[PDB]
Formats: structure tokens, C-alpha cells, sequence
């Protein structure tokens, strides 16, 4: 599988 | 960047030192940062307000 | 794209096609013309008015 970061904005 | 270190951090450190494979996420497109990882077209537009 | 024929013309069809190195021009980035040629990131943005 592919690792999709991001970050916890609302 | 950490100014005398010279490594990234973040998620463009993330995508640098292979960790992650795609910043799908609210990361603005900047010079500096474009010069170490790739960006899209952008998604969507914004600015000071 | 010519219908029926495949052919550009225009500003893109010079790019595709060899005789101009670059457009400095209001062009506006879309999908077939992506796959075709490459764009840089946008300098203006604006819509169908
Ligand atoms: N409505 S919006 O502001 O979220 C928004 C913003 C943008 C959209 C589409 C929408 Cl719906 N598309 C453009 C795209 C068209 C070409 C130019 C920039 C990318 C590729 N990017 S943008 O200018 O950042």
C-alpha cells in the first residue's frame, strides 16, 4: 500500500 | 529546514528521508521546498487575508 | 485538437510540434494539454466569467 501523510488541520 | 543541521523536517521531511510517499495535505507551495520534493498543480488557492 | 484529423494548432501546436521553445503567453493549463506539453506553476488565476 501507499503511505499518504498529512496533518491534523481542521 | 533546521538551519545549521541541514536536514528537513515535517512532511516534507517525511517525504524526503523516504518515509511517506505522497503529501496529501495543506502544504504550501514555496520555493524552498520545491527544490527537494515535488509539487502539484495546485488544489486549491489561497492567500493573506 | 483538429476533430477528426489529431492534429494542434495554435500556440500549443507550436510547442508539440517544435517550432517554439516556450510561451510566455495567456495560456491556460488544462488536461489535454498537460499530457501534451508541460506547464509551469501558475502566474494569474481567474475563471470562465
Ligand atoms: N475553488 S478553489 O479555489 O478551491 C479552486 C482552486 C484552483 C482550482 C480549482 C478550484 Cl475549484 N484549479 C486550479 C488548477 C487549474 C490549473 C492551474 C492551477 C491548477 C492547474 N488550481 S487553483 O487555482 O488552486
Amino acid at each position: 500500500t501507499v503511505v499518504v501523510t498529512t496533518i491534523l488541520e481542521s | 529546514r533546521d538551519a545549521d543541521t541541514k536536514i528537513w523536517n515535517g512532511m516534507v521531511g517525511e517525504l524526503v528521508y523516504g518515509k511517506a510517499d505522497i503529501a496529501i495535505a495543506p502544504l504550501t507551495i514555496t520555493l524552498v521546498r520545491e527544490e527537494v520534493i515535488d509539487f502539484s498543480k495546485p488544489f486549491m488557492s489561497l492567500g493573506i487575508s
